């Protein structure tokens, strides 16, 4: 078959490693360089720290969004099946799309909740402009994820 | 100096593609029979290696980060240094997932007939282990990395208030997900990959 | 011959390149100007609201790069043209290294705005008016990829 | 008398004379290296100036002639500013260091 | 056959030795930027 | 200074023009030199009497 | 040292700068201020 | 913050560990509270200062020995911290201390002037600001003999640029201006050097304490010249910083700031400095918005501008403490309270 | 060989990258000239419709790329000649580095003319004089790409 | 052979880069040039129109440019030969990386000028004479271009 | 099936088994040598219970030498791409895991022998750390012993 | 044909464009660096102007330099032109470029600190042009190499 | 195919690396632990001959890749196996980069220990020991390309 | 054994005898120039006794021109590919030599031009040490020559 050769998978494995690679190191990036920030005001009022882990907690989401495309990616590669070369550079294009989202949104949580929990300590009205700001700052994730679910489901 | 080498590998990429694309030969550069023709051990071994190999490298990152700040916060408050060696622990962990993956990894590594060497399953299976072996240990290494920096600020803020370490555990939990979700992930994708024969 | 096997490739990179840089972009523009809200709604707690127009119009970028890697998605084939893949790449970095762009321009105006803002209530509109003005980028980018894709598969043969 | 005074003078005048017995002969490569220089530039001046300004053809012209005056004006400033000012003196140098290093170290 | 210069052998050994080369100018690079802590170990 | 070019001016290409009137091997001798002798000897004496010329004029300064 | 440099020093000189129109020129602007040293050396 | 516990990670937690050995507005409640010297002295030895007097046995306790012996342990403190220094950090070390190299040198050649003994003006010279050759200033009078000499090797040489020696030697007019313009220059300097070499997050909270002692000392030195100047602007114009938040538009304000509306007028202009020549001490409000800067600069975790905001809030508590000890030795507690405490 | 396969590749990064550098140069132009807004109308409020003209002169070179992109656009085929590529491909590249180096001129050249002008009011029209050298960079760019564009298809065969 | 069909890339390359890099230099010297300008007259704003010359001496090498990219641009065809092609890349080079250069010169020149000029009354001529040494590099890199483009098409086949 | 550039994988990897693990433990040695020597100017009689750091990279080299020993009794002219790239996982493992260690080992001894001499209760903390970071150069020892035994099979 | 195939023109062309592109970035270097210091020491010492342009005379000599051997390789291309030809074009295009180069970073570094201590010490002048005579003599070296060259481009060629 | 024509340039890299490498690590440990000694001989001179074992020790880095780029100097031929250069190319690095290191530590190490020997001298012992530790990786380098140059022409063909 | 593409590496020696001798001297000039430049500010009797580095530079640059020339007149159409191999050499051989020579000879003089008008004795000193730095590049003229005599010997 001309449209299934056998260097195909590498695409799809390359796929996978993409989708989760570069969404853990933008997860990672937001719950470090936030953490950071959470725990510089570990003194200063330490009783506004349980309530700033949200950037945490949405840094995390942003791996989950590259384990889920991971699974899906790493779900459609056997070594009886045909797989097209097509679905190959297809599997690349949604682990592509999803890891540097992911990445470019954990950057964007790190360098928001860490700024926003730093100067929450002094003011205490920040709080809901700092959950929505990283609401804004994590769909930058979601938009990959959609755009790598629909080319998943189309590539194959 | 590295700027100008990264210029110069650039311009002769784009000579070297433009020259080859002009004269009717750009099927030439050929990355599909690249991958069909190069052997299917190099890929599984390499990544295996870089596997083992790049756990250790975030999980050492790691070690020094929360391992000289935790010394240095230790000089005034000594009380941190046994409870806080968890933190050494959290990011130590990524190096055993990457040592359990490699192995489970090299059980798969026998030796192929050659009459069936560069075959689908074979070359399939050399592929798997390689970006399965990329995808564990670039996880761990940014894991062991992020666990580091949590845990490089949670021994200064144990040290300067006991019940903060409670509370900033709980961002090294959240850092120590990534490396388990990457012991999944390279599990998943070296899960339907047979041995080499 | 004229729709070979791997041309699907370029318009795959052409459906990551318009979600890679677009988000990387908005991305940009939603930490640098969230830098600024922070740093200035410490004292002024009442403009909060008004200062988030820098970072929806910065989400606005990621949306449009979200529209047009869908409608190139919903055109990638396995028997596709190579023009077809060509013009995909092409509509893909069109809206994503322009939307990069918009995103570099949002980001650093908002600060300065929500900075400037604080200190001069006058300063709101003009604020809003540069930040439509370097929204325009990214729109623009965006009518180029969508004259553009629409192009891909009129007269595409074998 | 120290004779760890008297032998490392010993070993680096040993050192210093067998290197130099090699690494002068071929430093007096200079007195063909300036020659050639010197007798090279003379002559692709020359065939740049003067070497135009000779032809057979408007023999008695005024802007034959005027052709042959400018050139050689141009040629001999550029004779004296250069092969004898900027060239001698750096002959002279260089013949003042093979005094000064190649002869004078003996 | 892939080609007869760049063949299938020699552009997998130019891999090992350009990963095995990243990492030894990576690590040159550590052990470049190792810096003595003078003030240590003088007198003042 | 111009009286010092002159009287140069005046030798050398006094000297020149000899050895272009003679047909002296190394003026004419090759197939790049000029063809004729006397014809560049007639114009190179003619610009030695110019420098001289010079030489007469700033030789009274 | 200064005792063979008096014809040394000018002949390592003359086999770099060897001419016969350069030399006559460095020779002839040297004989001009050896004639004229009287007037040269209360200067 | 991936590339800092390399060489600073033992420096950090050290300096983490000194900053809470600050003290909290408790620790000064609990000291206003005091009756002796000798009963605040046992009050700071339950602190970290634990037994740091302990060599004077209430005899010899005078409000000045407290605030020798504070001080001392924090110059010890930073030794300690500047020795385990390497590479990029040891030369920030030494930046911060070539601007008490400059105090020192303007107070080391102002005691020769008044031809006051040299071994009583090096008492009062600052310890971190040491160089071998400070005692040997006391060996000429004019600017040229004591740059040429002495400050050449010194590293405050590169700051002579703009100080025009006219061959009149010296008078206590001059040298302060000798001296801002050393620090005019030192703080181009040193903000080109936190600018170059220092990492980001360590740079752009570096930058504003930085920029925050130059606008201080461009508003010092445009309203000390009221009083005991008479200056052209052309010519005080060099003696004002150019990197602050206050250059380009208000420090030329300040330059032909003639009267104090002059400079009031100049700082209504900037925003977080309005206000300040109003109503109170002017000195309380730019040591309260010293501390304001420097308390959310340790709230950054991985920055080596930790060291700048510990010794400055370290400062500003020996300050503090040597104000309750004047207050309660002299009897007057009527401002006992004027202490700064953002910790 | 006259109109190969990859021929419509030059003609779509000649489409695209006439909107990608001149989108990052306007992009330019309106952040380092808006910064110099934002911080100087914080004092001088009355003159923010005035000195917003440097963000309309480097939006105003966005429209140049958005013109020859189009018009790029609107001459690509499945099957064109390789000229056709390399002209549309010569005309992006006039367009987008030199809208590049307009919005650079224009970003540098408008924030220290805005900061100056509430100095001194009567920098303004110097301002201005120099904005138009600092934009006419990018109409030079737009009248070669349109005079490459319209000898694209002239006398084109096979 | 001699007319191949990658021959008109040379010279789309050479039309393009005849207008880019000499956009490059003139916006450079129209850059630093400015601000020297806007930073020079807040104070005598009298100087405003007799420093322009740094801004309009600058401008003048990019016209350099637009006039050897439409030369260039009408001697494109689609059968050209190869010979034509690396002719009207070289001048393309020759005029852009000249330019380029000049632009540098002026853009240095003219803001080290403008800042002085505004002291001194008579360092105006030496500025103006200074950037006349540094405009005729884009005028020597014009030269150079206007006699390849004279070659393109003389005696090809 | 056994080619005439299969040994070049084994005898690299032979010679980055030593490489990187000497590099590493070159890294732990001198980094952590010059807090011994920065410490022991003060307080001189720590001099032999600080050398631990040193010791420990020192032990991290002998792991690398101990695979480089065993990939070049393997070696042949005639040995198949499988214990070519076989021998190159064992040296990659050991060297990078070498690596890593010894650069740990040296960041964390230095400040942990600064630290002992201030608290002397930092010399278990630093031994308990430094245990840690041991250990990679044995996790990278094992697989480069498994790929060893998987060598002729 | 062999010995003067099709690409042997480029080697030509390059040589042309190389001799004036580097030596106008020599010549540009050499004005703009000794024109600072002309600029900075005329603000106390305006009498010294028309004296202190040496170093910018002596830089664009280097420019000259370049044209003539640009002039000189460009009326020797030919389209069925040897190879041989072609690289010692190219030969003579880099020794007179990259030496002029040289040679004008010698004259802007010389002549900026000539001309900066000149104002001060009157019998610096000639000394100034002392060393800048050396300085420039390095691109007159390269015009000989170039002029040596270029007379051996079509000489025994085939 | 066995013995090719380019199998000696593996074996002449790997004599040159053993001693180029090493040279690059001794030239390191004598110049860092050796503006040390020139650092702390100008105030106690009289120890200057027990502050020169870190030269020594690095000197003897150099010797270690003398003696491997002899014995592979003295194993190349013409119709080599590529085998044999292979195993030449790899005990060359195996020398020299890991000589490198151990000059590296012992340059680091030393220059560290002859300024602090000279205000402690017990420190001196210390110093002594860090350097066998920093020495015998040259030394272990030196092992493996014994046990490699033994293997290199063995059952060659 | 004569290739076409064979005085591609002559004319590539030829150049860089040039070009890397020129910017030796260049760097030498400029270095040294700026040392006399600021030391002969003060004492301008001893300007032209510092002229002495300028000329050891210049005298780098006329044993680039001197290797370059003989290259040039050694180039031919059809020659060897091993004449324009040893003239490849020749070149880089007194160049990169040349470069090297340069750049002591304008550290040198510049050190030793700021110096000497401090010390008068110092001047000795500096040309003793320009000395050596100069026969390094009198050593690449000499490989230089050597190789150009070499270049057409016994060539077929």
């Amino acid at each position: 078959n001309i449209y299934a050769p056998l260097y195909a998978p590498f695409f799809g494995f390359a796929g996978c490693a993409a989708a989760m690679v570069l969404s853990c190191l933008g997860a990672a990036i937001g719950t470090a360089k936030s953490g950071i920030g959470i725990a510089g005001i570990g003194t200063f009022k330490p009783e506004l720290i349980m309530k700033s882990l949200i950037p945490v907690v949405m840094s995390g989401i942003l791996a989950i969004y590259g384990l889920v495309v991971a699974v899906l990616i790493a779900g459609n590669l056997s070594p009886t099946e045909d797989y097209t070369l097509f679905n190959g550079f297809m599997h690349l294009s949604c682990g592509l799309c999803v890891g540097f989202a992911c990445l470019s949104s954990g950057y964007a949580i790190g360098m928001v909740g860490d700024v926003g929990v730093r100067k929450y300590m002094h003011q205490p009205r920040l709080f809901v402009g700092i959950v929505l700001i990283l609401i804004f700052s994590e769909v930058l994730g979601l938009y990959g994820m959609i755009v790598a679910l629909i080319l998943n489901t189309r590539g194959s | 100096f590295s700027h100008f080498l990264y210029y110069l590998v650039l311009i002769v990429v784009i000579v070297y593609g433009l020259y080859k694309l002009f004269t009717g030969h750009g099927s030439d550069i050929n990355f599909g029979k690249f991958l069909l023709r190069t052997s299917p051990y190099m890929w599984a071994n390499l990544g295996i290696a870089l596997c083992v190999g790049l756990s250790v490298v975030g999980a050492a990152w790691g070690i020094f980060i929360t391992g000289s700040s935790m010394i240095g916060a230790g000089v005034r408050a000594p009380r941190i240094t046994t409870k806080n060696l968890i933190s050494i622990i959290f990011c130590e962990v990524v190096a055993i997932y990457g040592l359990i993956i490699a192995i489970v990894f090299s059980s798969k590594l026998t030796v192929a007939t050659a009459e069936n060497m560069y075959s689908k399953s074979n070359l399939y299976t050399g592929y798997s282990l390689f970006w399965a072996g990329i995808t564990v240990g670039a996880s761990n290494l940014i894991c062991g990395i992020a666990v580091g920096i949590t845990g490089a600020t949670a021994a200064i803020s144990d040290a300067a208030d006991s019940a903060l370490f409670v509370k900033i555990l709980v961002i090294e939990i959240f850092g120590s997900i990534l490396g388990l979700l990457g012991l999944i992930v390279g599990l998943l994708m070296a899960g339907k990959a047979s041995e080499f024969q | 011959e004229l729709c070979p096997v791997y041309a699907p490739f370029f318009g795959a990179i052409g459906c990551a390149s318009a979600i890679i840089f677009t988000s990387l972009g908005a991305a940009y523009g939603t930490a640098k100007s969230g830098v600024g809200i922070c740093a200035t709604c410490v004292l002024r707690p009442d403009l909060l609201f008004k200062n988030i127009v820098p970072v929806i119009m910065a989400g606005i970028i990621a949306i449009y790069g979200l529209v047009v890697s869908v409608l190139v998605c919903y055109s990638l084939g396995q028997k596709q043209a190579l023009y077809t893949g060509f013009i995909q790449l092409g509509a893909g970095l069109s809206v994503g290294l322009s939307g990069l762009a918009a995103g570099f321009a949002i980001g650093i105006v908002g600060d300065a705005g929500v900075r400037g803002s604080s200190q001069q209530p006058r300063l709101f509109v003009g604020m809003i008016l540069i930040l439509i003005f370097a929204e325009v980028l990214g729109l623009y980018g965006l009518i180029v990829a969508l004259l553009l894709n629409s192009r891909a598969t009129q007269d595409v043969v074998c | 008398f120290n004779f760890g005074d008297v032998m490392i003078h010993q070993v680096i005048h040993t050192i210093e004379f067998c290197l130099n017995c090699i690494s002068h002969t071929a430093s007096y490569l200079r007195l063909w290296a300036l020659s050639l220089a010197h007798a090279q530039l003379s002559s692709v001046l020359w065939d740049m100036t003067i070497s135009n300004a000779f032809s057979s053809k408007n023999s008695g012209s005024p802007l034959a002639v005027m052709k042959v005056v400018f050139l050689f004006a141009m040629w001999f400033v550029l004779t004296v500013c250069i092969l004898v000012f900027m060239e001698g003196t750096s002959a002279m140098l260089h013949a003042l260091r093979l005094h000064w290093v190649e002869a004078m170290s003996k | 056959i892939l080609s007869s210069i760049w063949t299938e052998g020699l552009l997998m050994c130019l891999i090992v030795s350009a990963l095995l080369l990243f990492i030894l100018i990576v690590a040159l690079s550590w052990i470049s930027n190792l810096d003595i802590t003078y003030g240590a170990l003088e007198k003042s | 200074c111009c009286t010092v070019l002159s009287a140069f001016g005046v030798v050398i290409l006094s000297v020149i023009a000899h050895l272009f009137n003679t047909n002296h091997e190394s003026f004419v001798g090759s197939i790049n030199d000029p063809e004729d002798g006397p014809a560049v000897a007639h114009t190179v004496y003619l610009a030695a009497l110019v420098y001289l010329v010079f030489f007469v004029f700033c030789g009274f300064q | 040292a200064g005792l063979a440099t008096v014809v040394t020093f000018p002949f390592m000189f003359a086999i770099m700068f060897g001419d016969m129109g350069h030399g006559f020129i460095l020779f002839l602007m040297a004989l001009f201020l050896v004639l004229n040293e009287r007037k040269f050396g209360a200067m | 913050g991936v590339y800092f516990n390399i060489d600073n990670g033992f420096i950090e937690g050290v300096v983490r560990g000194y900053r809470n050995g600050l003290l909290s507005n408790n620790q000064y409640i609990n000291l206003t509270q005091c009756d002796t010297l000798e009963d605040l002295k046992l009050q700071l030895s339950s602190t970290d200062y634990g037994n740091f007097l302990s060599s004077v046995s209430s005899e010899s306790l005078t409000t000045s020995l407290i605030q020798e012996y504070a001080s001392s342990k924090l110059y010890h403190e930073f030794n300690y911290i500047r020795d385990q220094s390497s590479g990029s950090t040891r030369k920030f070390m030494d930046y911060i201390t070539y601007g008490y190299m400059i105090d020192n040198v303007a107070l080391m050649i102002t005691g020769t002037i008044h031809d006051r003994d040299k071994g009583e003006i090096l008492q009062r010279c600052h310890p971190l600001g040491w160089f071998d050759t400070l005692p040997t200033l006391s060996v000429a009078t004019d600017l040229e003999s004591l740059y040429e000499t002495v400050l050449v090797d010194t590293p405050l040489a590169p700051y002579f640029k703009n100080c025009f020696d006219t061959a009149e030697e010296l008078d206590d007019m001059n040298i302060e201006i000798i001296r801002n313009k050393l620090y005019k220059a030192y703080l181009e300097d040193f903000y080109n050097f936190v600018t170059e070499e220092i990492p980001e997050p360590a740079k752009e909270c570096m930058q504003t304490l930085l920029g925050f002692e130059a606008d201080r000392r461009s508003i010092n030195i445009a309203l000390n010249s009221l009083q005991s100047s008479d200056i052209d602007p052309d010519l005080k114009s060099d003696l004002l910083p150019n990197i602050g938040k206050l250059y380009p538009l208000a420090t030329f304000h300040l330059a032909q700031a003639q009267d104090f509306e002059g400079v009031r007028a100049a700082l209504a202009n900037v925003y977080e400095y309005r206000g300040f020549l109003e109503t109170g001490n002017l000195e309380d409000h730019f040591y309260q918005l010293e501390m304001e800067l420097c308390r959310d600069a340790f709230t950054q975790q991985f920055a080596i501008s930790t060291v700048w905001a510990w010794m400055k809030s370290k400062e500003q508590e020996v300050r503090n403490i040597t104000w309750i000890a004047e207050c309660i030795a002299q009897n007057q507690r009527e401002r006992i309270n004027n202490y700064i405490s953002v910790y």
